[PDB]
């Protein structure tokens, strides 16, 4: 016998272990592989696909299609606020059930840039201009347009090209931020303001809707696998 | 790794003044005995290997222990992972302002039968589960919870009598180093608790009995041992003088800078 | 001819001279510099103001009395209300800087006394009440110096700093503060101390209001003494210049 | 944890005391939120008595006959980090030590407030 | 892919063998033979070099 | 199965063991390293830095700044003693809480030479000369200047260069000495004497103070790690 | 494909888009630039903040009524309370700058009207 | 017939050894180092390429 000595850890079952083991079915011949469309190699490939944001998640609107609709209308002034929410892509109820959010909730750390695409869905006769703004943390969320304008922003002019992209760049003191809510790694604020009005001719509807989409940029990644808080169980199903 | 030799020197009479300097400048003098006396030549072979930062830090230490029972009220243990509850390892780490390391975790789990009136006790062998929940993961609120299913949380299962269970953890910070000291706040208004960040957040450990054994009551104790590995460290500090008071802050009771003796020429301590 | 006691230091539109100096201490051997591409994480283009902010600011003076325990200043915060350095602190999420610190105190060949001048990274201080932590007003002097005490601060249910000098507010032995970058101002040798301090942190950039990452301390080890008929008012005066300052994350002004 | 866990507050009879209990959560704290306020009166030898509870999305008053209708939460939104309470129409027989207990597993924190009520309205 | 390295011995060389078994670096054994030193950043952090045989201030 | 035989030591947990072990977090991607100033490779790098000695550690003076101050004054004679203490760098209360001492108390053995730097902190008008002396063991500590003069010593002349270095060389029968108190490895004695007087003009203070600093020479080393007697605990902190 | 009606303009952390534009007028053929050595008179080293101040600021909106006569804005002064451009104005004796001005007004294919947009050097009133 | 491969390490290489012991592939250890990606089948599944700087519809 070769003289050996067992180390601590001997005979434990660690659920993330990677060891060989004898097969119960010697020489079994697996069914050959087929070329199937849509092969997935990495979960980030899913995260980079756009999905629809439920921005208007207020009261009973989460039990209908209205949660995905952002109201806009012709006003009797300018510069009022359209929406606002925080950059908490895994923890904000705005973001938590998107494709990006559902993947994030299996991880502890996230890093990288994010894209918000907006699509105007009024009639072709409606025109308008909007200010989309991101304000890094440290001073709170902006309350007027003249304070939102100081941060990073895009002025969207509505026309033949129906959609506009706001890029939220990675601006952080750390290389990563937590998926859970945490003030040391606060993300900042996203808001939208009327730059000019919505203007329509007679016999066109003066109320309209915008839709928002989220996805990850090519610089995005996640760390430290964990269990999601979304699925649960009291007994084994039947 | 060796220490320096001693150069032999003879008598001297000159303008060179190696032993006179100015400590005001912040410089530490580089004087050796040959500067101020006649010395022989010595071939020194002594080594400095036992005081590398790695060898100084890389020993197992018990950071925490607790108990849980097979019946009654406290059926599982729960511990937020930290180095700041045990004095000996905390003090060694706080020699440095910033530090990177990996960890080797070892668990020492032992059990004791408790006094009772139950007759005919024939207990079977006890298995234990230890689950590690990263920060943000859901936590168990009872010993029989779906959380113990551990689809994505690493868990170790271990039966009494075998070797103690052990696993490695990589450097786990969102920052480029762990910070042992933080002179600031987490909230931008600085109206909160001072000295709190999340650069050292490591998660939570839960431990339970898988089976109850027999009809009698049994209490177990789990001791957790940390050994740092692959260490890098920066910005040395004065070692902690005053005794530790709290786990989450540096608060102290004032104390003298050393102990006393009788007079300024006394050759013994008091 | 030449003398290694004289020194001139020019930054921006400011210059400082001294005729009785010791040397200049440089950090941990590292001179300050801008953050490089292969260590950056924030993606936006940084602003580098470069003479509007990298220049000497002189703080309010302080009296050295025969019983003075000592003083301290948290560094980003000491300059936070002061010029365009303060304005850039107020308008940006993130900042990065080093410092040139210069401490001045002259007296005659008939006065005696000795001060330690130290620059302490991450000077987290203790509360007098063991369960509590000290309030901001107790820790941050804000362009006015904060004072140490001679005796232990009494425990109550307060939020005061445990201020006693021989533990440096930090539960340590004060004589061991020489592991940090430092000089001595010894009245018979020297009327100036100068320390060049590089940026130090566990992250590449940080918020400047939330976190004070270095603390200047000035502590008399040998008390001020003199004989009657000599001048009794001896001030100490600190001047600080940020070096290689940068800022990221522009938005509306404030800290909340 | 809770911001200032040890403090003392002085008010006069007839005025209404604010007892601050403001807390911050760690990322590990993912259990359900529980908030308890209990009392140890100075005059009386009864000790550690619940006066007001908050659990499972709702409040529970009516635990201390003495403070009946005179103990309330001050925040419209408690789970955002505010568990402060108001006591009203203060009299000498309530001078004591109030205790605020916040639970969200794994995390647990407490805070002790020593309320002194004086005859005359004067901080001397 | 074995690595051979020298053991710690006395003065007045003998070797040992290692093979990594796991897929992550954090599984490896400790790094106990790093004997580099550099005290000049803590001692002597002065801008002007100070030659030991000369007066410090002139 | 390869025939093997377990040796004694199998399944023990030895706290200073060095074994591989499976990671609980497969393929996790650590945060990249940053260039931080002040990297430490060896604890001796700390020991070679000077720190202030509490020589006047008498009674209540340990609760003030006076413990670090050495009194000197103009006398009406010469040759009286200024201080004395033993070369016990880990065990003497004079040395035990310095940088050098605090490192020593984690070790069992020490070897090498030591430097004591003195800084005169009187006024520029004060002059004086001092004898700094080390006396190897075997005959007890010297009681007069004429006996202290027989051993190894420096005569310090106070002037423009404000500081003077006494080197305590390694003179021992053994290659190492114990950190704990032990008569077989006694270290000897350090004393300081007035060589001439302190002389001042009128209107200058005739009392003055000296300060002392300790550090290790480039020949210094330590052996056999142990637990320090300075930190202790009755329960786990909270 | 392509269209000469669309335009994007990025400066600092700001960007502006437009889908119905005409062209871009450049001054008197001269693009803005820093002052050169052989035209300088002030001897001190100038500060050049470069993204903190060279970026789009949006002013308060104004209503076009059927009887509106028109509006004017003096340029350094319009931005004088506004961001780090305002702060640098407040702390310095001397300053030098050009501008990119962008005026926005949309309406339907059923509205009509015409505005002149002019930049007047030295408009002494 | 040992295979040597690189371990997972940090950025600012070290190797490990493996030998298969069993006769079926299904007995081998997991395949944890396959880092290829191909998101263009899910993003951008359009017949006509869309150049990012141009209008999408003309």
């Amino acid at each position: 016998g070769l003289p050996t000595m067992n180390t601590p850890g001997s005979c434990q079952f660690l659920t993330s272990d990677d060891f060989q083991s004898p097969s119960a079915m010697p020489q079994y011949d697996v069914t050959p592989e087929m070329r199937i469309p849509g092969e997935v190699k990495n979960l980030m490939e899913i995260a980079e696909v756009d999905s629809v944001v439920p921005v208007q998640n207020v009261g009973e609107k989460v039990n209908s299609m209205e949660a995905y609709q952002i109201p806009v209308r012709s006003n009797e002034g300018s510069g009022t606020q359209v929406f606002g929410f925080p950059l908490q892509p895994g923890y904000s109820s705005v973001f938590s059930r998107t494709l990006l959010g559902e993947i994030l909730n299996y991880y502890t750390h996230w890093s990288g840039s994010i894209k918000l695409t907006f699509m105007f869905c009024g009639s072709a006769m409606a025109t308008g201009k909007f200010l989309l703004a991101y304000s890094p943390l440290g001073a709170g969320a902006p309350t007027k347009r003249v304070d939102a304008m100081l941060g990073t922003h895009v002025v969207w002019d509505v026309g033949l090209q129906s959609s506009c992209v706001l890029c939220i760049p990675w601006i952080s003191q750390t290389h990563y931020r937590y998926v859970a809510s945490d003030e040391c790694t606060a993300g900042g604020f996203i808001t939208c303001w009327y730059q000019t009005n919505i203007v329509v001719p007679a016999d066109a509807q003066s109320s309209c809707y915008i839709m928002c989409f989220v996805s990850a940029c090519n610089d995005f990644s996640v760390r430290l696998l964990k269990d999601t808080p979304f699925i649960s169980q009291e007994n084994f199903f039947q | 790794g060796r220490v320096a030799d001693t150069v032999g020197t003879g008598p001297t009479n000159s303008e060179a003044i190696p032993a006179l300097t100015a400590a005001e400048t912040g410089h530490t003098s580089q004087v050796v005995p040959g500067d101020t006396m006649q010395t022989r030549h010595v071939k020194n072979y002594h080594s400095r290997s036992e005081s590398t930062v790695e060898n100084f830090l890389c020993r197992s230490a018990c950071v925490y222990f607790t108990e849980y029972k097979n019946s009654g009220s406290k059926r599982y243990a729960e511990w937020v992972v930290t180095t700041r509850q045990a004095a000996q390892l905390r003090r060694k780490l706080e020699f440095f302002t910033y530090i990177r390391f990996d960890l080797e975790l070892t668990f020492v789990i032992t059990s004791t039968q408790q006094p009772s009136t139950t007759q005919n006790q024939d207990a079977q062998i006890l298995t234990h589960q230890i689950m590690y929940v990263p920060p943000g993961g859901p936590v168990p609120d009872k010993v029989d919870s779906y959380v113990w299913q551990t689809s994505t949380n690493p868990s170790v299962f271990w039966t009494e009598g075998n070797a103690p269970p052990r696993m490695s953890i990589p450097f786990l910070s969102i920052g480029n180093a762990y910070s042992n000291f933080y002179d600031g706040w987490s909230d931008f208004s600085r109206d909160g608790v001072y000295g709190i960040n999340t650069l050292n957040s490591m998660g939570t450990l839960y431990a339970r009995h898988v089976n109850t054994g027999g009809t009698g009551p049994i209490k177990s104790t789990i001791r957790i041992y940390f050994k740092p590995k692959h260490v890098k460290a920066w910005i040395p500090r004065p070692p902690r003088l005053c005794q530790y008071e709290k786990a989450k802050n540096v608060n102290f009771q004032p104390s003298g800078v050393t102990t006393t003796r009788q007079s300024i020429t006394a050759m013994t301590n008091t | 001819g030449y003398s290694d006691r004289v020194r001139s230091i020019t930054l921006g539109n400011s210059t400082i001279t001294t005729q009785e100096c010791a040397n200049v201490v440089v950090g941990y051997g590292v001179w300050p510099d801008y953050l490089k591409d292969n260590e950056a994480t924030a993606e936006d283009q940084p602003t580098q103001p470069d003479v509007a902010t990298c220049r000497f600011y002189t703080l309010d003076s302080v009296q050295w009395q025969k019983t003075s325990p000592g003083w301290w200043w948290k560094l980003p915060d000491a300059l936070s209300n002061l010029g365009l350095f303060g304005q850039n602190m107020q308008y940006h999420y993130l900042g990065r800087t080093g410092y040139t610190i210069h401490v001045q105190c002259n007296a005659s060949k008939f006065h005696q006394g000795c001060l330690l001048v130290v620059c302490v990274p991450e000077a987290e201080m203790g509360c007098a009440t063991l369960d509590n932590t000290p309030s901001s007003a107790e820790l941050l002097g804000g362009d006015a110096a904060k004072e140490f005490a001679g005796e232990p601060i009494a425990s109550g249910s307060n939020k005061l700093v445990q201020r006693v000098v021989y533990n440096a507010g930090m539960g340590i032995g004060v004589g061991n503060l020489t592991i940090f970058p430092h000089q001595w101002i010894n009245l018979r040798t020297n009327n100036s101390a100068t320390i060049v301090m590089p940026y130090t942190n566990s992250v590449p950039m940080d918020n400047m209001f939330r976190h004070n990452n270095v603390t200047l301390m000035v502590i008399p080890f040998v008390p001020l003494d003199y004989c009657p008929g000599s001048t009794t008012y001896v001030p100490i005066t600190v001047t600080i210049a940020p070096m290689n300052a940068e800022y990221n994350g522009l938005r509306l002004a404030g800290h909340q | 944890s809770i911001t200032t866990p040890e403090e003392m507050i002085e008010k006069a009879k007839g005025e209404t005391a604010y007892l601050p209990c403001k807390f911050t959560l760690s990322p590990e704290d993912q259990g359900p939120l529980d908030i308890e306020w209990l009392i140890s009166p100075a005059d009386n030898q009864k000790v550690d008595q619940v006066i007001i509870l908050y659990s499972g999305d709702k409040i529970y008053d009516d635990y201390y006959p003495d403070l009946k209708g005179r103990v309330h939460f001050t925040s419209n939104d408690l789970k955002s980090g505010d568990a402060s309470i108001n006591v009203t129409n203060l009299q000498l027989s309530d001078i004591g030590t109030y205790q605020c207990k916040v639970k969200k597993a794994p995390g647990v924190a407490n805070k002790k407030i020593h309320l002194v009520v004086l005859v005359k309205p004067s901080g001397a | 892919g074995a690595q051979v390295s020298t053991q710690k011995t006395g003065a007045h060389i003998i070797h040992y063998t290692n093979i990594n078994y796991y897929k992550d670096a954090a599984s490896n054994s400790a790094t106990r033979q790093d004997f580099a030193q550099d005290p000049g950043k803590f001692t002597e952090p002065v801008k002007d070099i100070m030659i030991k045989s000369l007066p410090a201030l002139n």
